[PDB]
RNA sequence: AAUUGGAUUCAACGCCGGGAACCUCACCGGGGGCGACGGCAGGAUGAAGGCCAGGCUGAAGGUCUUGCCGGACGCGCCGAGAGG
């Protein structure tokens, strides 16, 4: 038949799910928000990069 | 003349230092009065993570450093003698600061 | 697609448009006359009839 | 007091303001701020069963609308999750959610 | 924001095009990428064991990494820059994706492994070591580890004077993960 | 229009070309009508210079009253054989089982030579 | 009605969950709906998209009755995609 667009329109103003990762795409999954959204799992695979230090 | 404050700071101990030591001997001779590179806090940043995905028997858990130094330098000489002295090369990676006041 | 949609007559020498010229808007858009209840063409646009 | 408020007559005509000091902290907070698009057209369905058009047996979904003085008399149906679930609306329901009187769970005994 | 945010945006910066250009450079060699961020145009010094594939075909691949780089970032006037890797046997992350093509087009394990062996021994390691945890062509979880001379010690002055370097080899029967560990002298 | 039944006069497989092709630089260039229900508008009031009609529209509703009509306007018509033959002639690469120019814009050379020849013969 | 799933002796049970009112969300109930690229037959004799108004929908021209615009190309299957 005809119909109008979908590509979601609920709302979604904040919560987890208002989130997603700049690395694995996720919602649920952890959001580290300091202006670097990646999950825990990304986050330590990407660190020596980023120049963080394992070192307490 | 007009007193510029530069406040450099650095992710890193030795990028931070060659420039401040630098900045400190090439603006000692010309028309330059310059107050010392005085050393403000590290805002030592503290992230603390789950290492393991299955958060599962013990995880031992990683400690993050990012510590941000940041030096601070009072200079009294024009805008002109100001960038002569900003010329120099600078690690990646060093973040310099100007405030322009009379 | 939906044919047929040959809904404007035919004079002997001229044409003649069947439907209304809306008056919210200017000429160019014509109406669905429900006889009571004008929709827009153009856009899409509840109307009444005036 | 039988009935709830002064009367069910004299609280359909103070509707928007004079109502708010009678109701509770949270009956309040959903009038004053307002309700969704489909609180809209709930408002055009209880109007054509007072008067006119065609009524329709008012569904809802509005489990989050608490009972006003005007919507008592018509039998409202609760969608439950799975079905229509019916309310006859009294006026000792004035101040009380209406997805309280339709259930959230089947009622049946634990064991 | 301020001083502290803005030091891990910009390394933020580093990974989203560091994780896209090695998984398309690996036909020229990808070994690194220097980043010079200014506000004139961002300077990305791309790292090859050769510059010839990335430039690509006749410009296309070079415009190409120009066009996506003015969609990630708002520097809309990126420059590209070539520059060899001046030892890419003694990079490891060249020597995991050079050995990865290698397991990609069907060469033997042992075989796959001796010649990439030596070829860095040859080029200058102290030590060298390559692990191939995998299928192993069966189904048991087995690696395989291929060794000689010194290697990477205690602590973390370990880690970052020896090299590194990672790839996932695809198969069309399961998965075989790349590890190439170097120890160049020092 | 027409149908497949009408020939009244000869359309050479030369003149058909060069009005499929007089018809292409008339929408990239100028202005073009095309769908048969804003063309039987065009040929009427007077905005077309020379009608162009393919041979395949069938119900008649604007195929009755325009082989007569169009002899009375001072307006040659010519055959295109099919409507995916006049479609990608239009201008455009999808049908137009009618067109009519109004304005040729650097098909105009090639305009009024095909319009004499076809108004020469019989409208 | 569904109480999403996985985890299970140490080493499953403040565990994946470093954030379940909608969202999340994968479960249930109800209303509504996209299928690339090729082949095949169809095309502009006007939309594939939009839309009053009732009649229906918990709402959405969504659906029917009903009447119509802006400018111009897409079903049904058959290999075979994207998605899960």
């Amino acid at each position: 038949m005809a119909k109008a667009d979908y590509n979601k329109r609920k709302p979604r103003k904040f919560g987890k799910g208002a989130r997603r990762c700049i690395r694995c795409g996720q919602y649920g999954p952890i959001i580290r928000i300091q202006g670097l959204m990646l999950c825990r799992h990304c986050f330590r695979e990407v660190a020596p990069k980023l120049g963080f230090r394992k070192y307490e | 003349m007009q007193k510029a404050r530069i406040k450099i700071a650095s992710t890193n101990v030795r990028s931070l230092d060659e420039v401040a030591n630098q900045i400190k001997q090439i603006a000692e001779r010309t028309g330059v009065r310059m107050s010392g590179p005085i050393p403000l806090p590290t805002k030592r940043i503290r992230i603390t993570t789950r290492k393991s995905p299955d958060g599962e028997g013990s995880a031992t858990f990683d400690r993050w450093e990012l510590r941000v130094h940041k030096r601070l330098i009072d200079i009294e000489a024009d805008e002109r003698a100001m960038r002569q002295i900003m010329r120099i090369r600078v690690p990646e990676d060093v973040t310099i600061e100007i405030e322009l006041i009379s | 697609m939906g044919q047929k949609w040959k809904l404007y007559e035919i004079k002997d020498g001229k044409v003649i448009r069947k439907n209304k010229f809306c008056p919210r808007c200017g000429p160019g858009v014509f109406m669905a006359d429900h006889g009571d209840r004008w929709a827009c063409g153009k856009c899409g646009y509840t109307e009444w009839k005036k | 007091f039988r009935y709830r408020g002064y009367t069910l007559e004299q609280l359909m005509n103070m509707s928007l303001e004079e109502l708010a000091r009678l109701f509770p902290a949270r009956q309040r907070r959903s009038l004053k701020r307002g309700l969704t698009p489909e609180q809209k057209k709930l408002l055009r369905k209880i109007r054509l069963a007072k008067k006119g058009k065609y009524k329709k047996p008012i569904r809802t979904h509005c489990r989050d609308m608490i009972i006003l003085p005007e919507m008592v008399g018509l039998t409202i149906y609760v969608h439950n999750g799975k079905e229509f679930v019916p309310v006859e609306i009294k006026p000792e329901m004035i101040g009380h959610y209406l997805g309280e009187f339709a259930p959230t769970r089947k009622k049946v005994e634990h064991g | 924001m301020a001083i502290e945010r803005y030091f891990i945006r910009e390394a933020v910066r580093e990974m989203l095009i560091d994780e896209f250009l090695e998984k398309e450079l690996r036909r020229a060699g990808y070994g690194g990428l220097d980043i010079k961020k200014t506000p004139l145009g961002t300077k990305v010094i791309i790292f090859a064991a050769n510059p010839g594939y990335v430039i690509g075909r006749g410009g296309r691949r070079i415009r190409e990494l120009t066009r996506i780089l003015e969609k990630q970032f708002g520097l809309e006037n990126p420059q590209i820059e070539v520059e060899e890797i001046k030892n890419p046997y003694l990079n490891a992350k060249v020597q995991a994706v050079r050995l990865a093509q290698a397991l990609e087009r069907g060469i033997h394990f042992r075989r796959a492994a001796y010649a990439a062996l030596r070829a860095i021994m040859n080029n200058g390691a102290r030590g060298v070591e390559i692990r191939l945890s995998g299928k192993l062509t069966g189904e048991r979880a087995k690696s395989i580890r291929f060794y000689q001379g010194y290697l990477a010690k205690v602590g973390n002055p370990a880690e970052t004077l020896v090299s590194k370097g990672y790839a996932q080899a695809l198969l069309k029967l399961g998965v075989i993960g790349v590890k190439v560990a170097i120890m160049p002298p020092g | 229009m027409a149908k497949p039944s009408y020939v009244k006069f000869e359309v050479p497989k030369e003149l058909a070309e060069k009005a499929l092709q007089a018809v292409e630089i008339a929408r990239d260039t100028g202005k073009i009508r095309k769908g048969t229900n804003e063309t039987t508008k065009a040929v009427e009031r007077g905005q077309a210079k020379l009608v162009i009609i393919a041979e395949d529209v069938d119900p008649e509703e604007i195929v009755a009253h325009l082989p007569p009509l169009c002899e009375e306007k001072e307006i040659p018509y010519i055959y295109v054989p099919s409507k995916k033959e006049l479609g990608a002639a239009a201008g455009i690469e999808v049908a137009a089982a009618s067109v009519a120019i109004i304005e040729p814009g650097k098909a105009r050379d090639l305009v009024e030579e095909i319009a004499m020849k076809v108004k020469e013969l019989m409208k």
